[PDB]
């Protein structure tokens, strides 16, 4: 797994990515599969957790492919490991 | 007139001929076609030009061709349901069925020198059912033979 | 013995995909949007359908898979951009930004219908229950679609077709916790939005009631729970967790005006739903937003009919909504776009010569 | 529905039917239209009638047309096409290249009469390259025998 | 271009070819469609969509049908009025008259791999009919002796 | 070895001719000529052209003996006789007159292009370099021609299409100093020819103004002489010799008006050609006399392409003019219409049974 290291009491950004560069449908969950964030087409929808609030993406990359999860005001009691759900792609990243 | 497309049309101008001289025509007809010495000519509608009055000739328009398009599709259909008698895909099909007296008494010269096929097809209406089923039992013959050598 | 023979007339399709055409009642007069759009973009409808049954034909259908789905997006993309032009839009290209003028227009979504292509057929699916994956046992073969009216919503779907005889739950995986199941009901709820014209307060002139009624209500969501213990019986709808306002709140367009609802009233007589008109738009069309002309003086109104809502389930299942491909899957679920391959061979007890 | 042509839907409703079904099915419905006991009734639009209204039956009254003649030339364009396996001019054509097991190990009793034909291509499909190649072969070699006498 | 229809427009392009080109072509094109790898596009018009601009798609959707309707038609009487020549049903219809070296005294080799059809059938312009008058007779006396065993 | 065998579907064509149909764009509310006449006359335009190049065909094209020619002929002469009714018409019949209201019309020509029959193709020559006839090395197939404007002229003719590339100078003979030569210009040249309304005075109100670039007429006529020098490499554009006024002026018709234009400022900024408006035509239509209505008042201008120049030689090329089929040939050289005869024989090394 890919794993990111921030300073405990700042920001991570996290990402899953698509191949076919286009804004697809994502999802993005924690390791007891709670939504976190994913997207409804062009629309940015939050997952009902713990990360519900402090967490957005960046729409604007959508279309690159690119799906990030970027939580705010991160805590040491974060650093759980997450799951993509890009495609079949499910690839796995930990938060430190 | 229309209605009933070009296969019909160029073969139904010798309904008031003998079924002899039927033959020889359309064979004569079919030899200058190939050759290049005569051409046909088209019957087909010109379409609306103007628009005010494109109903005039949108509606005989599409009719017209219905009615080419059907024709080309009952030939095709029955050159192909033909294969029942072992004559799908022809105009001229000769069988193993022979002719019975009973059905008509008549020589083939006088049939195809004297008669019309508007006549010849009413002497001998009563038998048609008779005859199409000879001709589907002939073939199904002949298919058993030749599939047991 | 067993020699090939080639058998040409064979009965087969396959799946494939067309440039798939429309077709609707457009009238060209009435100066509304989707009749002077449908007036050059759709064909009058099919005057005479078929609708062949196929015996017991059986057949695969995905409505997660399906390409219709696509086709109609592009064109109903096409239909917004070409109408409900925004006075601001910006497009996340740096940015991208241009000005249109903003005339008002008149919006009333009216059923458009897609059509097979010469040389194609659309198979549909004519089971009571089917969940939108996997044979369905009755099939028969048209070349138009029923006809969708092109209603763009989140959470609540309206003006969409009934289930007829059971409310059905369609999932690509029902317990995936990911994808958004759609809920088909077998009756509608009418629900009744206005914006009185006595609004005349600024900062008021934003704001609207819908009215639900609440047997109505009552007696749906009883029945959605009855069909959702099928399949989780352990366990006995919640507020939304945020995101874009287009999402956590229903939203429409009527009368070319974007309304924006609150539904915990219906997720937790005459339930009264608080809406407000904006003018700032979140695009379903692609990621970017707009600005739309300011809300119109007069009475606004739109009845409407519930035919379906968009449901969510985590690792209590709340609306959803956004992904518009979703809306016109509930609708085009049990059509497929095949074409015939004649041309087939099998073993028989025959030789030449 | 519309838009595959007569010769498909003639033969399409018999695609819940089985292989065996459908060749007898074929064959009767060929026996009485030859006969002259059934008929076939038209399915075509009635073209337009009222000015004001005819953009109704212009287009879907070209568009119904522009079907059927498509799918005419899809099948005179098969008959011939087929004149590569040996195979011009027919609905069913019987060769000799031998049915091999590894295809299919069944026997044609049990494909003929358990299953449709929607099963039978999908069985093996796998094969059908190799089939077709095979029957290329054969109607070489075929012809260049008779060509050697 | 268009007028006249597929059939004569699949094999037109062959017109800048060699005849030994032409026949490879065909062949080629036969195969990839007979075992799906490729697909035939169509190339008609799309109807009117708006009443107040039909004119504009109506006489030319009733112009495009009528061209491909005639097509169907001619190619289907040929290919019956080369009964006369035994040809009936085909494309390729090999005879019994020997080519004669007074018409052309070249190999086939010198004019199937270096002239186009459209010189070939310039050089032999002038013995056409002979040729022709010669493809019914060997055809007469065929029948001929089949019907006499 | 050797036998005869019957191919069906062999790709050669036979010229033929046949009832050629026209099509343009025609309007039917303007009241001009041309689509008053083309809108009963011709049908809309072919929205799906095909340009089928066909291979490396080489095809013998010949613009001198070509039939499309007197098919544009035959409709150009009923749309002038339907439009452009003089008030006197005298045809040699003894002689027979006969006259006609007079009201004035607009006259503006469009371009009109003829379209093939079913079962008929035109074939097209797209040379660069093409000479009028012989064998053509780039041909491809079509159904409408370009479309020709028929612009009726002499000794220059207005509004027609370019060479392109170079001048290319077309005659059945180059040397029997009888036929006319067709210049085809490879870049056009302005003309703009005014009778301003301030010509009120009577005997004035006939006369007019047509004023030719210097700098373009000079680059024209040097780039004309150098391909006339590859001809006659031994010699180094003259007063016209004489004859009916349509031949020895330049001449055409534009908003109904019929001119008459000097031109020895051209042959021999801002070159003016003193023109005159005449009553009294000597038709092109055949031969016989017409009188035409008087002047109208206000201001009447056309400006126009020159496109192409009708030169001869005698035993210093002169303008020349009259013969209106040729200035059709001019436009029409390139196209041929053909039949295809699929029925051909070849010798193959095969035999029956
Ligand atoms: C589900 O289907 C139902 C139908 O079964 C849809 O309901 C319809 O919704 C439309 C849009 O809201 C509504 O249309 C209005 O009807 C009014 C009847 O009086 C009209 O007056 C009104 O036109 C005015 O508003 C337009 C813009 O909004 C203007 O373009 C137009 O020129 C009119 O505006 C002038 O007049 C008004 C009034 O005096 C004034 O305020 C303005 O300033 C201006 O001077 C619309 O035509 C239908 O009546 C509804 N139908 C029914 C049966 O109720 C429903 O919308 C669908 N659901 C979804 C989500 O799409
Ligand atoms: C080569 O092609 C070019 C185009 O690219 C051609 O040029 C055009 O030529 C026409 C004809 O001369 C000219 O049309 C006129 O335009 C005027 C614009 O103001 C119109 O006013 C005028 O109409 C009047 O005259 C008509 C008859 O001549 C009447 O029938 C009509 O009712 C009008 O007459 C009334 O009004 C006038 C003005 O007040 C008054 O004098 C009358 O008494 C009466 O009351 C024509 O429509 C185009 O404008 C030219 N186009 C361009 C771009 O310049 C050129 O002719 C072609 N060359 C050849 C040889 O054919
Ligand atoms: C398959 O679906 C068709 C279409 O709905 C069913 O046929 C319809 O039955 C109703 C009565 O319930 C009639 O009013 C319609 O006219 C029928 N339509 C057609 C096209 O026939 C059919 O019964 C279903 N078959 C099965 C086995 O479920
Ligand atoms: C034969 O003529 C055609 C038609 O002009 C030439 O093809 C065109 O080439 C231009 C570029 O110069 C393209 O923009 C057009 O789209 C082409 N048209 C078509 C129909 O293909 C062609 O190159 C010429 N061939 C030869 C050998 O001269
Ligand atoms: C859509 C359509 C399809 C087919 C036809 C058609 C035209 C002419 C014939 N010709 C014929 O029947 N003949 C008799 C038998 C003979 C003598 C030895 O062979 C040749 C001449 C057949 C079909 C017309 C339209
Ligand atoms: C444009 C068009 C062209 C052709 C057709 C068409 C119609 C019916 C058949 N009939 C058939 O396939 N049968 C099976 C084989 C059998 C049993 C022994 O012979 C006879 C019956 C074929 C083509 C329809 C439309
Ligand atoms: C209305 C219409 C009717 C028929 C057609 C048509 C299309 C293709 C062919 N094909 C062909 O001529 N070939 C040459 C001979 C060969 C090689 C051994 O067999 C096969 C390929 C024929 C007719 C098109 C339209
Ligand atoms: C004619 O019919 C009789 C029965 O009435 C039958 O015995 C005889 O064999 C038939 N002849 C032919 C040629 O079919
Ligand atoms: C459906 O979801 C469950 C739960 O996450 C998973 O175990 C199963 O593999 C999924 N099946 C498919 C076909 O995606
Ligand atoms: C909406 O108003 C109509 C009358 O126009 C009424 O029949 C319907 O029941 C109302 N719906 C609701 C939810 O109140
Ligand atoms: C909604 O219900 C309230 C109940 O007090 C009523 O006053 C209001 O008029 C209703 N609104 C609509 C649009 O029916
Ligand atoms: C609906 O209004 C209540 C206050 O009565 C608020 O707490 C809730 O978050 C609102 N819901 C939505 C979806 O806006
Ligand atoms: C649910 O909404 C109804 C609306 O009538 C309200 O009376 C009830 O208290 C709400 N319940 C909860 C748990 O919010
Ligand atoms: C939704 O569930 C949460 C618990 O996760 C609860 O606190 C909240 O009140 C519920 N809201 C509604 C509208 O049911
Ligand atoms: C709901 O609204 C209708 C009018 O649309 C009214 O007749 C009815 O009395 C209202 N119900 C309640 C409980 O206010
Ligand atoms: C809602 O359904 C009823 C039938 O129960 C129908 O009459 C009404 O027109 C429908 N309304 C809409 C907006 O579709
Ligand atoms: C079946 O395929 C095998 C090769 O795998 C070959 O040896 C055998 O001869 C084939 N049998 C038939 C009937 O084609
Ligand atoms: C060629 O023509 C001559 C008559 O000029 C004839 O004697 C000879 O037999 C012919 N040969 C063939 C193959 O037809
Ligand atoms: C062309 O003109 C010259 C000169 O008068 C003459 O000798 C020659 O025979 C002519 N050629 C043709 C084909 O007319
Ligand atoms: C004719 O006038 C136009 C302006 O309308 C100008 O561009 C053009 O160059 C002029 N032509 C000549 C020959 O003066
Ligand atoms: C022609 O040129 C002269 C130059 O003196 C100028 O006065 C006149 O206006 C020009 N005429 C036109 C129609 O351009
Ligand atoms: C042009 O005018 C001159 C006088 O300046 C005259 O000599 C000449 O013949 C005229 N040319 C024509 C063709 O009218
Ligand atoms: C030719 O015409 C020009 C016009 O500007 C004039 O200046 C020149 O003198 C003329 N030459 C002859 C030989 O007439
Ligand atoms: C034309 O040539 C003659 C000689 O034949 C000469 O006298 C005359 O001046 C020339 N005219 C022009 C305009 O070049
Ligand atoms: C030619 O006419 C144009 C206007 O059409 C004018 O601008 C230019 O100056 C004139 N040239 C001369 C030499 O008079
Ligand atoms: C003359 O040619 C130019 C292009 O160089 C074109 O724009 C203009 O419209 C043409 N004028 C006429 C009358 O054809």
């Amino acid at each position: 797994k890919k794993v990111v290291l921030g300073k405990k009491g700042d920001t991570v950004e996290l990402t899953c990515t698509a191949s076919q560069k286009k804004s697809i449908q994502f999802h993005w969950k924690n390791s007891n599969q709670i939504k976190i964030l994913g997207n409804q087409g062009s629309f940015l929808t939050k997952g009902p957790s713990k990360l519900n609030d402090r967490a957005d993406s960046r729409r604007s990359l959508w279309d690159q492919g690119n799906f990030p999860l970027i939580i705010k005001n991160l805590k040491i009691e974060d650093s759980d490991t997450y799951i993509c759900e890009v495609e079949d792609q499910k690839e796995e990243v930990q938060l430190l | 007139a229309v209605g009933l497309g070009a296969f019909i049309l160029g073969f139904l101008g010798a309904a008031g001929s003998t079924m002899g001289a039927a033959s020889m025509a359309l064979t004569v007809q079919a030899r200058l076609l190939l050759s290049g010495i005569v051409q046909q000519q088209n019957n087909l509608l010109r379409a609306p030009e103007a628009q005010q009055h494109m109903l005039q000739l949108t509606v005989w328009g599409i009719k017209q061709l219905q009615a080419r398009v059907l024709a080309v599709e009952r030939y095709l259909r029955d050159q192909q349901l033909l294969g029942i008698w072992g004559c799908s895909g022809k105009i001229i099909c000769c069988t193993n069925v022979p002719w019975n007296d009973s059905w008509s008494n008549k020589t083939i010269n006088e049939i195809w020198d004297n008669m019309t096929w508007m006549q010849w097809e009413k002497e001998i209406d009563n038998y048609t059912q008779h005859i199409y089923t000879l001709l589907e039992v002939s073939q199904i013959q002949q298919e058993k033979n030749e599939q047991e050598l | 013995k067993k020699w090939v023979t080639v058998y040409y007339g064979v009965p087969v399709w396959k799946e494939a995909t067309t440039t798939l055409f429309c077709a609707s009642d457009a009238k060209a007069y009435d100066t509304e949007v989707h009749n002077v759009w449908a007036t050059h973009a759709c064909v009058p409808t099919d005057p005479n359908p078929q609708e062949i049954v196929l015996g017991n034909v059986t057949e695969n259908f995905n409505m997660w898979k399906n390409n219709m789905v696509e086709q109609m997006h592009e064109d109903i993309i096409s239909l917004w951009d070409q109408s409900l032009k925004p006075c601001v839009k910006l497009t996340p290209l740096n940015t991208s930004v241009i000005t249109q003028a903003c005339p008002k227009v008149s919006f009333e979504p009216i059923p458009i219908h897609y059509c097979a292509p010469a040389g194609f057929a659309i198979l549909k699916c004519n089971s009571k229950t089917f969940n939108g994956s996997g044979p369905c046992t009755n099939v028969s073969t048209v070349q138009c679609t029923h006809g969708i009216r092109p209603v763009v919503s989140t959470q609540l779907l309206l003006n969409g077709s009934l289930a007829e005889e059971e409310i059905v739950i369609r999932s690509e995986n029902i317990t995936d916790n990911a994808k958004t199941i759609i809920v088909q009901l077998n009756e509608a709820v009418e629900i009744n939005c206005t914006r009185p014209n006595n609004n005349t307060r600024k900062s008021n002139i934003r704001q609207a009631h819908c009215n639900i009624s609440k047997a109505r209500w009552n007696e749906t969501l009883g029945q959605i729970v009855a069909k959702l213990e099928e399949q989780f019986p352990n366990k006995t709808f919640n507020h939304s967790s945020g995101g874009d306002p287009e999402i956590v709140t229903h939203s429409f367009n009527c009368g070319g005006e974007f309304f924006y609802c609150n539904t915990t009233p219906l997720f937790n007589q005459n339930i009264t739903l608080q809406c407000r008109i904006k003018q700032i738009i979140n695009m379903w069309q692609g990621v970017g937003k707009a600005m739309y002309a300011p809300p119109i003086r007069g009475q606004i109104r739109c009845s409407s009919n519930i035919t379906g809502l968009l449901l969510t389930r985590d690792g209590t299942f709340r609306p959803g909504g956004g992904n518009m491909r979703d809306n016109w899957r509930s609708e085009l679920y049990k059509y497929k776009v095949v074409k015939i391959e004649p041309l087939g061979i099998a073993p028989t007890a025959c030789k030449r010569r």
